[PDB]
């Protein structure tokens, strides 16, 4: 259907509330209802509330119930979705969805998704390990909060077969961002909000 | 909510005898050395009338006689209010008392007289009640129990807000507040009159001259009505709210009022001094 | 009308034939009020079929829907390439929207050795309390596997059995990484650290090691 | 309010007045059906109504006891024995808004003829074609409730026009809602006629110093005939003295 687009992931703390817009491009607004869905890394999609821009009314689930506040915005055609009393558990992609006015309604259109994860303890920049040989080419990127990390071996001329890894959840600000291509030649290690060249020359 | 009051002393009701009592004004004109022979509803002298009581002796068992019982409505109510705690507050007129019709509630509170006519889903037993705290000294309202729920109200006379007294003395009666109901051609007019009185019981002779008080805009089908009371909830009063209240003192008269043709006095101010009645004996024919 | 517990958990055997994503309730679903959905690597879903009879807007013909009591199942006959997604289940009859597990679509891949590489520490992270000594697995289609080691006795517990999340490849090849998370008191205490999997293809393909 | 979910407000037990709304020059139309747009300070009525709705400029005129369209149909039913009064006017000042005013509702397809005095705000799909809906729209269903888009570039068709639609009603109760009663000036030792609420006829108007109890309006002498009266304005008691007659 229309063109929904999101906002950016909205990396927070656990303690403090966010709001996720949705444009609407393509038709009216007043004329479809708009609704919020979240996909959590292993949980299934739970639907959570869906407003009536037309009739000014919003449903509620029965396991979000009070702590949300889905409202919109008919001037600008937008959706916003604000979600009080953000727990550690509400790791979730948020999608934006557009559904038909009544009582049964099917998601026909999708967004685009929100990273909206509460773990932020710090601004650590990333650690890449200096992996002694035994005896292959390997860093092991360590040490680091914001998710957002670009890897690559000599930028492109030893990137061949370069199985990334994602990062597993540690307790804080430690995200476990391995990779190792198969077998100067140094592993480019980069990052988004700082970008540092902690790049170690290691190879065997 | 509706709470059925339990523990009440049983007991067969009195009838006392309205001595000249009940002689409200007729019209609103003013006439000076006049005997005015009117053809209004009255109540007949030395009539037979009702004698119910509230009293709550402290013995093995005592009379916990807690008297509010629907009465028929037919053509007039003459209501006394002897008393000297403030216990009677109110009435409750309507047809059926069932929520399904108009009904007219007159509740006396500690803030303000609140005059409204709505449909009340009136319970089995309503009454009024305070509970004295021994904390901290003072009489405050404890339950509203005249009603649960309210539908679409057609009048609302909430008065001026005020302090009461409700203060449990004790003797003799010292506040007698006659009141005479009645429903003509729709307007449901109210009398009212307060004079002091300094006995028990047994209403003692005299003439009262009811002054009009109030012609609210009303003619909703009156046919029956009720007695709102208060209980004085001590700290003498163990368990549930059914069994947690004293009756205290009190005692209302309630007659039935008969068409009939009366003679009345003015005297030099209009004000009315003494009656005949002209169907209880030949002398007054 | 509650939940949707999907029978498939694998339909990567081979990609030319049909699907079943069957998606059962407990209870009597409505007069065919069931959608379906299909979301590639983690992006925005797409709808598939309402109704399950009618086709979607811009959806081609390549799939089709079955099912009219409370066993619905979705066949795609003649299983293309880009049809490599998760199909999801939305039975909008009831009151509460809810929705399924789905079933992850791939191709087949041989089960061939993986790869042994070692890197053991150096100073700098050593004297950290991060004797991380990464190996993983690379080139082993079936996900189900345990990562195990020869850590002095004959495994060890957690830094061993770290069993990283491995991503899908164009080969449907993956590759876990197992890197010690221990301290360094622990470190130069076992043996000789040797990494292996347990799997059908191999079960002990180690090849390389590093003593202490 | 909106024109599917018009809320009435029923005001009794008042001295209300009239003469503010026809003699206002500010309302667009002021057609009163059955009762007559003048003397309508002298009706005393038990309880009248007031409906709230705001509508199109072109739909005015289907406000009216018999008509066709969309809004006098399936939104607003006027009974056929209308007595009370329309009262509307131009409102697209403030009520437009400039990019659309998606405020104002109404309802399109229903699937019976609505009855005089019914508020239905039900929002079911309705059964366009033969099908059931049962709840989803998509499949030749349509949407109860449109919105109107009110747009300050517009025709006066298509302008705001704030209706409110003034109901009369004579129950057997007694009448509150009546009409402004005026006053004149206090003539005095004169022969002239009294207009008093009770009271009606012909005297001399002089100084009383008798003093009525304060419940009381009028009283007569022995032979019931009317001699002082009290001022309904000012807590004043007059003497009605008899109007010099004689013969020749
Ligand atoms: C009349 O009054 C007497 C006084 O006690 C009472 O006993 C009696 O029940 C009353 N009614 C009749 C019908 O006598
Ligand atoms: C409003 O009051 C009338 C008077 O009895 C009653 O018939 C009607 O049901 C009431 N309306 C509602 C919504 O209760
Ligand atoms: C009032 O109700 C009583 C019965 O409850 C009935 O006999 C009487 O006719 C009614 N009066 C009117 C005016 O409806
Ligand atoms: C009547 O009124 C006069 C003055 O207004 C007063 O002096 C007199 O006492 C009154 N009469 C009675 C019986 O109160
Ligand atoms: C009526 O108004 C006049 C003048 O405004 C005033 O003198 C008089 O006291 C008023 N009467 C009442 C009953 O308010």
């Amino acid at each position: 259907q229309v063109q929904l687009v999101q906002s950016g992931a909205e990396v927070k703390r656990p303690g403090s509330s966010v709001k996720v817009s949705c444009k609407a491009s393509g038709d009216t607004f007043i004329n479809y209802a708009f609704s919020w869905v979240r996909q959590a890394p292993g949980q299934g999609l739970e639907w959570m509330g869906r407003i009536i821009p037309i009739l000014d009314i919003a449903h509620y689930a029965q396991k979000f119930q009070g702590r949300l506040t889905i409202t919109a915005d008919k001037s600008t055609d937008t959706a916003y979705m604000e979600l009080t009393s953000l727990k550690s558990d509400d790791t979730a992609v948020y999608f934006c969805a557009r559904v038909f006015r009544g009582s049964q309604y099917w998601f026909d259109p999708w967004g685009q998704g929100t990273l909206v994860t509460v773990s932020s303890a710090s601004t650590k920049g990333p650690s890449v390990f200096p992996l002694a040989p035994s005896a292959a080419l390997g860093c092991l990127v360590k040490d680091y909060f914001p998710e957002p990390v670009t890897v690559s071996w000599n930028s492109g001329a030893l990137t061949s077969g370069v199985h990334t890894f994602p990062a597993v959840l540690q307790s804080s600000g430690l995200y476990s961002l391995s990779s190792v291509v198969t077998v100067t030649y140094i592993c480019n290690v980069n990052h988004k909000p700082s970008n540092t060249k902690v790049d170690k020359r290691v190879e065997p | 909510q509706c709470v059925n009051l339990t523990t009440r002393t049983q007991l067969p009701p009195a009838y006392t005898n309205s001595f000249t009592r009940g002689v409200y004004y007729p019209d609103k004109v003013f006439r000076s050395s006049v005997l005015h022979s009117t053809q209004d509803l009255f109540l007949p002298f030395f009539s037979n009338v009702t004698w119910f009581h509230a009293i709550h002796v402290s013995g093995t068992n005592g009379t916990k006689r807690f008297d509010n019982p629907v009465l028929p409505f037919n053509d007039g109510v003459y209501f006394a209010s002897t008393e000297k705690s403030n216990i009677i507050r109110g009435w409750i007129f309507g047809t059926t008392l069932d929520s399904k019709t108009q009904s007219l509630l007159i509740v006396n509170n500690a803030t303000n007289v609140v005059i409204k006519v709505c449909e009340f889903q009136f319970c089995n037993d309503p009454f009024l009640g305070v509970y004295y705290h021994k904390n901290n000294k003072s009489w405050m309202e404890s339950e509203f129990r005249v009603y649960s729920s309210a539908n679409n109200c057609t009048f609302e006379y909430v008065s001026q807000p005020f302090l009461m007294d409700l203060e449990g003395k004790q003797g003799n009666f010292k506040n007698l507040r006659e009141f005479v109901f009645k429903n003509i051609d729709g307007y449901f007019k109210i009398y009212s009159k307060h004079t002091p009185i300094n006995l028990v019981r047994d209403l003692p002779q005299g003439f009262s001259a009811l002054e009009p008080l109030v012609d609210l805009p009303i003619g909703i089908n009156i046919t029956r009505f009720q007695t709102l009371l208060a209980l004085h909830r001590s700290y003498l009063t163990p368990g549930d709210s059914s069994s947690g209240w004293t009756a205290g003192a009190a005692a209302y008269y309630v007659g039935y009022l008969q068409p009939r043709t009366f003679l009345l006095k003015y005297n030099e101010n209009g004000t009315i001094t003494d009656a005949v009645d002209c169907a209880l004996d030949p002398l007054s024919e | 009308e509650i939940v949707l517990t999907q029978s498939p958990g694998t339909l990567s055997l081979s990609p030319g034939e049909r699907a079943t994503l069957s998606c059962r309730a407990s209870q009597s679903i409505n007069n065919r009020h069931l959608a379906w959905y299909q979301q590639k690597r983690g992006q925005a879903p797409r709808f598939l079929i309402y109704g399950a009879a009618s086709r979607a807007t811009g959806i081609p013909d390549r799939f089709s829907g079955s099912g009219s009591g409370t066993d619905f199942t979705l066949t795609i006959s003649r299983l293309e390439p880009e049809d490599f997604a998760v199909y999801y289940c939305q039975q909008y009859g009831s009151s509460p929207p809810t929705f399924g597990q789905g079933t992850k679509v791939e191709i087949k891949r041989t089960v061939a050795a993986p790869s042994v590489f070692i890197f053991p520490p150096s100073d700098e992270q050593l004297k950290s309390g991060t004797a991380s000594v990464v190996c993983l697995l690379n080139n082993f289609y079936p996900r189900e596997a345990k990562v195990q080691w020869k850590v002095d006795n004959a495994l060890q517990s957690g830094n061993s059995q770290e069993s990283v999340t491995e991503q899908d490849s164009k080969d449907s090849t993956y590759s876990l990484s197992s890197t010690l998370t221990l301290s360094k008191a622990d470190y130069e205490k076992h043996k000789v650290y040797a990494c292996e999997v347990t799997h059908q293809g191999l079960s002990s393909p180690v090849t390389k090691s590093f003593n202490r | 309010a909106s024109v599917y979910a018009w809320n009435r407000k029923r005001i009794s037990n008042c001295v209300a007045d009239y003469s503010v709304l026809y003699n206002s020059a500010s309302f667009s139309t002021f057609k009163c059906y059955g009762v007559s747009p003048t003397k309508l300070n002298d009706l005393c009525f038990t309880n009248v109504y007031a409906d709230s709705f705001v509508i199109r400029g072109d739909e005015v005129r289907q406000i009216a006891p018999g008509q066709t369209g969309k809004i006098a149909d399936y939104n607003y039913k006027l009974p056929d024995d209308f007595t009370g009064c329309v009262i509307a006017w131009n409102s697209n000042n403030l009520d437009s808004k400039v990019g659309g005013n998606y405020n104002y509702l109404y309802r399109l397809f229903r699937k019976s003829n609505l009855k005089p005095f019914e508020r239905d705000i039900s929002t079911e799909i309705y059964q366009a074609g033969s099908t059931p809906c049962n709840g989803v729209e998509g499949f030749n269903c349509y949407f109860p409730l449109q919105s109107y888009g009110f747009q300050p570039t517009n025709g006066v068709g298509y302008q705001p026009y704030r209706v409110v639609v003034l109901s009369f009603e004579l129950l057997h109760a007694p009448a509150t809602v009546c009409g402004p009663k005026k006053s004149t000036n206090l003539v005095k030792n004169k022969c002239v006629n009294f207009n008093f609420n009770g009271l009606t006829g012909t005297g001399v108007l002089t100084e009383s110093n008798k003093k009525f109890l304060p419940f009381q309006q009028f009283g007569r002498d022995i032979a019931d005939t009317t001699d002082a009266v009290r001022d309904p304005q000012t807590l004043e008691i007059l003497d009605i003295t008899p109007c010099s007659f004689g013969g020749v």
